[PDB]
């Protein structure tokens, strides 16, 4: 309620902020992709809406890390811009709460 | 399983299927493209000439490794890189490492002129006819799809036309606008 | 037409179409080369 919403919607604009601040950061590492994902509401997105998908093999050119659960980083493909991609330990995390 | 390898960020670009490599016929081929995208794309390229076979990870570990590492520091600067390798005549014979190259696989379309061309480099080559087309055919066994960029064009211009074009495209994918 | 009949249908295509496509494959091969001795 109005008791949550001061702490949860100044957290997307922090993150918002984080997320402009990454484009222009130089490329660090990219990673090969195995398996196939795409964004959902309830993932715990910092920024709901800026969100990355990938299918299996699949290219992402990571421009730093956001948290211990969602990496900034943008898609090897014409015109796409940064986005949120999951950590390992996300996508971890993701399937263990499919089963429990 | 890990779901995420540690790739370079810019992809070497490299050639492969002519023929089995270590020969007049198929090197001779390919150092006409390497001449292309050396002024083509001057500037924004980094040719480089491979010794150490890195399909292994013959050589040890650290000869291949550094190396490698020398290929994750020309990602670096967002530039092309590009790779004279002398023994890659397959694949997946870079299947296995943290690299994944740009898979450049020149298609002779016909198997016949290949042995024609084979008579045209003299007596040298003559001795060495059915071993080419051994991955000759193994290379045309492999399906086109795994590959990365095909080039079945006799001219200079039409194979270079998309040897061009497609790295554009692909340039264009890694950057993107400010 | 019927002559042209007779011929193309017994085995005269495959003779015009062959070496007009070994002749722009011998080329593509010999821009192999003369790019490569050349450079």
């Amino acid at each position: 309620q109005g008791p949550h919403m001061a702490l949860r919607k100044e957290a997307e604009r922090q993150a918002l902020a984080q997320l402009e601040k990454a484009k222009t950061k130089p490329v660090a590492f990219a990673v090969r992709t195995n398996v196939g994902y795409n964004p959902s509401p309830g993932d715990e997105v910092p920024v709901e809406g800026v969100a990355i998908t990938f299918e299996p093999k699949d290219f992402l050119h990571i421009k730093e890390k956001y948290n211990n659960d969602w990496w900034i980083g943008r898609l090897v493909k014409e015109g796409c811009e940064v986005g949120f991609i999951p950590s390992p330990v996300k996508l971890d995390s993701l399937r263990l709460l499919q089963e429990q | 399983v890990p779901p995420y390898d540690v790739v370079p960020s810019m992809r070497p670009i490299i050639l492969v299927g002519p023929s089995l490599k270590g020969y007049e016929v198929t090197d001779m081929m390919q150092k006409a493209l390497f001449d292309f995208l050396k002024h083509l794309f001057d500037g924004r390229i980094s040719i480089t000439r491979v010794t150490a076979d890195i399909s292994l990870a013959r050589s040890s570990l650290a000869e291949v490794q550094s190396e490698i590492e020398r290929i994750f520091e020309l990602a670096r600067t967002l530039q092309l890189v590009a790779l004279d390798a002398d023994t890659i005549n397959h694949p997946a014979q870079l299947s296995k490492t943290s690299l994944a190259p740009i898979i450049v696989y020149i298609k002779i379309t016909s198997p016949k002129v290949l042995q024609r061309l084979i008579k045209s480099r003299g007596k040298s080559q003559s001795k060495h006819l059915n071993v080419q087309i051994a991955a000759s055919e193994k290379l045309a066994q492999c399906p086109p799809e795994m590959f990365d960029i095909i080039l079945d064009e006799n001219q200079l211009e039409d194979a270079c036309e998309h040897l061009a074009e497609y790295l554009e495209a692909y340039w264009k994918a890694t950057h993107p606008p400010s | 037409t019927k002559e042209r009949e007779k011929a193309k249908s017994r085995g005269t295509f495959q003779k015009l179409r062959e070496k007009q496509q070994l002749e722009e494959d011998l080329r593509g091969y010999m821009s192999w080369i003369t790019q490569g001795e050349v450079m």
